[PDB]
């Protein structure tokens, strides 16, 4: 309930997940076709925290890769919800977040390899955009990547940047967030963290899009599931509990998978520098033939 | 050993607390309440809930109560005279973080070992829209006492205005049958008994002013005024106060705790995970509130407005009792310029 | 609700006997106005024909 | 509704008596005292001394 109460040109459907206090919702126009969703601003926003609203939409405009989350301009219907703050107009996308995809039973061991690597030259040009703006997305979880039909395949596109931090007029934007599963082990102690964060969310999720669990201690609460893998074996990027609860790790990827006899080499290996704990050490090889690290290298070297 | 005096300002929802002193005073008061709702220290009418309105005499010691409890329980009412019809001042609570999931991703699997909570807060405010509901509804319920009472006051006098002028009216006819009376005895003797000619305006005016006078029927632009507010007010208690729809919020109410009642005692937890039901409850609460909320202000606007009227009225009463006694006592004290003026012009022979 | 009728019939003749009452003394009072101002010109020309 | 009509015409009608007895003792007394001060001096009445 944004109220509004003007009138009634357009009218949103159902909310979103993730934002806060009412965020986001399907705003469809009962007259036109435009179902461009916007966000709704929480309640009394503190005084402090009111530059951190009108920050997003900022940065948020200055993002215009079509392979994440678009900033529209915001419609007819502009005005300030609760207290003074403007909205946050974006494309909308009916093909549900992530994490359907994801619980999807046809999927329930690892989706398939189509839309496996269908997701890196995606979700992999968008965390890599972002990265060409200062603009880092630390909190990039499953639950925040959008997919919409474009056309006739699936484009997995990346979403919400309220916690993501920058450079320019607005340095971070939350220290904490929810139920955390899916983030690199530096905001755990709050310590000076780096750029490559991002490379740990991106990285376990693509593991997880071909096991179809978490890379180390699955359902298991990262207060616990961080000291049992505080070491975690160098290139490791798989640790479950054995049916004696015991603790086993490894380097290489499970089974069954999606992924052919082929592509699996590489797989592995690119994983492997993606889920290192060290932070300045994944992916350290910066070859400057392509300006990117080894990570982006193995990346485009197999799509 | 507090006082701590709930308030709810029936202008803007609110439920301000003051924990008053063993010696202050209610106009000390006041000024305090002044400062958290900018209700002009004048215009700060608090009714409780008999309906009775504040009380000048007793100092703020007037809110303790020692009966059912003593907390959470005598809470004032606050009203606004200035303002005539009340808008949307009032605001509620949120649902938090906690409970925003539940309405914003709606149908999540979330663990039950955090449904526990979620789902209690949920609940919580559920009941707290409805339990709030009643709070407002019992302002309401205060402030048509006070409108019933001041009807009551109002009318009483009229009672005793009708009753005052037909004194007047009385009085008028047992004198406009003694004033002419002597023009009669007078006109036959003005060459026999007695004939002056300095009386002759003299008492010649004491007619005429009893005929600029007569206020009894004066009443009609208040009798036909009073009643047609009299019975206005009865009328408007005819009218859904607004608790009337509030059973219908309840029934959601019961609705959240089935919920979370099979949120513990369904088959084994620390486990489950599901949540898409509870918005059911959730949602609909939200459209019930909002719907009779704004409703039982409007149903209060007439209540709050008659009082004006009546208290705009409540001058005009004195207005006719001292015009009609005005007149009541000019005359009364006429009876000597009509009586003993003629002893004092009696003696003109008496002596000769 | 049957008993109720006679009991107000009952001192429906009541009611005339305050209006005849009260307004017996309204005539009388009212007409002894004679007696109160009357009886001063009556008692006047005691000696307007001296 | 019958009844109660009455009444109200009833203390209506009363309070006219009452505002007359008002209006009369204190003109039938005002002249007692405009009289006794002239017993002597201007006529002295034993008839309507009653
Ligand atoms: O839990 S189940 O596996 O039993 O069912 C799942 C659904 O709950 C879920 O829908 S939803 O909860 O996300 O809204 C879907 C997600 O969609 C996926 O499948 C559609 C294709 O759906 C086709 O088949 C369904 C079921 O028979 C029909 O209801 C659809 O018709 S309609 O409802 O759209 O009108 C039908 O769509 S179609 O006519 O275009 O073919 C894909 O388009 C999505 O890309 C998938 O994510 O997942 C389970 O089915
Ligand atoms: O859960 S569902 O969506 O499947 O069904 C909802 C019901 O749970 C919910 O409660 S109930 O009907 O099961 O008891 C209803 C009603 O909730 C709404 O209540 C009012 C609006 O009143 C609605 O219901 C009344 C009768 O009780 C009708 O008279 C209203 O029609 S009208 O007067 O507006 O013309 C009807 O309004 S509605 O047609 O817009 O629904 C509001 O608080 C909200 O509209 C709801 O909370 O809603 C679903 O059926
Ligand atoms: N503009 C959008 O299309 C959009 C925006 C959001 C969103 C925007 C800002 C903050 C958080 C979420 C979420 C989803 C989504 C989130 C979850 C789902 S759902 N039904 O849970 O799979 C569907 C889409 C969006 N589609």
């Amino acid at each position: 309930d944004p109220e509004f109460g003007a009138g009634g040109p357009w009218e949103m459907r159902e909310r979103l997940g993730t934002g806060g206090f009412g965020n986001v919702c399907l705003y469809q126009h009962r007259e036109l076709d435009l179902k461009i969703a916007i966000k709704s601003c929480r309640l009394e926003l503190s005084t402090k925290n009111r530059e951190r609203w009108c920050h997003e939409i900022q940065i948020m405009k200055k993002l215009n890769h079509a392979n994440v989350v678009k900033a529209c301009d915001v419609p007819e219907e502009l005005n300030i919800l609760i207290h003074d703050v403007p909205l946050l107009a974006m494309e909308y996308c009916s093909g549900g977040d992530l994490r359907k995809l994801l619980n999807k039973p046809e999927n329930c061991c690892g989706l398939k390899e189509s839309q496996i690597l269908s997701l890196l030259s995606d979700i992999g040009s968008g965390i890599r955009y972002l990265h060409e703006n200062k603009i880092i997305h630390r909190d990039l979880k499953p639950e925040n990547i959008v997919l919409q039909d474009v056309g006739g395949k699936i484009i997995h596109k990346i979403i919400d940047l309220g916690y993501a931090k920058d450079v320019d007029q607005g340095e971070l934007c939350t220290e904490f967030v929810g139920t955390l599963q899916y983030l690199a082990p530096e905001l755990f102690e709050n310590k000076p963290y780096t750029a490559t964060v991002d490379y740990w969310s991106f990285g376990t999720m693509v593991f997880e899009c071909i096991a179809g669990y978490r890379p180390f201690l699955h359902h298991l609460q990262p207060f616990t599931w961080h000291e049992k893998i505080k070491k975690k074996d160098p290139k490791c990027i798989f640790a479950c509990e054995e049916m004696s609860g015991e603790v086993r790790f490894s380097s290489h990827l499970p089974q069954p998978n999606s992924l052919c006899s082929l592509i699996v080499e590489p797989m592995e290996n690119w994983l492997q520098l993606m889920l290192n704990w060290d932070p300045q050490q994944r992916g350290g090889p910066v070859d400057l033939t392509l300006k990117q690290p080894r990570c982006f290298v193995l990346m485009d070297h197999i799509l | 050993n507090l006082k701590i005096v709930h308030i709810l300002n029936m202008t803007s929802a609110k439920i301000i607390s003051f924990l008053l002193p063993p010696d202050e005073s209610l106009h000390s008061l006041q000024s305090r309440i002044e400062r958290e709702t900018g209700i002009n220290t004048g215009s700060q009418e608090l009714l409780s809930e008999t309906g009775i309105s504040l009380d000048p005499r007793k100092p703020a010691s007037q809110c303790v109560l020692d009966g059912v409890r003593g907390c959470d329980s005598y809470m004032v009412y606050l009203f606004d005279k200035s303002k005539t019809v009340y808008e949307g001042p009032f605001a509620s609570r949120s649902l938090s973080d906690c409970v925003n999931y539940i309405v914003q991703d709606s149908k999540i699997q979330l663990p039950i070992i955090q449904l526990r909570k979620v789902w209690a807060e949920a609940v919580h405010y559920v009941s707290g829209l409805k339990e709030d509901y009643s709070r407002l509804f019992q302002g309401q319920r205060a402030a048509m006492l006070s409108l019933l009472r001041y009807n009551a006051n109002l009318t009483k006098m009229k009672n005793t205005l009708i009753s005052a002028s037909q004194q007047l009216k009385a009085k008028l006819e047992f004198f406009h049958k003694s004033i002419q009376l002597d023009l009669e005895r007078y006109s036959e003797q003005m060459t026999y008994g007695i004939s002056s000619e300095k009386m002759l305006k003299a008492w010649k005016e004491m007619e005429e002013k009893a005929i600029h006078y007569a206020e009894v029927g004066v009443i009609g632009y208040l009798e036909d005024q009073i009643m047609s507010l009299h019975a206005e007010i009865m009328e408007l208690q005819k009218s859904p106060y607004g608790r009337r729809q509030g059973d219908l919020m309840e029934s959601l109410e019961q609705r959240a705790i089935d919920l979370y009642k099979q949120l513990k005692h369904r088959p084994s937890d620390h486990s489950y995970s599901d949540s898409t039901e509870m918005v059911k409850i959730i949602v609909h609460t939200v459209q019930s509130q909002d719907r009779v909320l704004k409703e039982l202000f409007g149903h209060l606007s007439k209540l709050l407005g008659c009082k004006q009227k009546i208290i705009d009225l409540l001058p005009k009463v004195e207005v006719a009792l001292s015009n009609i006694k005005e007149a009541d006592n000019t005359v009364m004290f006429m009876q000597g310029k009509r009586q003993k003026e003629i002893w004092h012009l009696l003696k003109i022979a008496c002596t000769q």
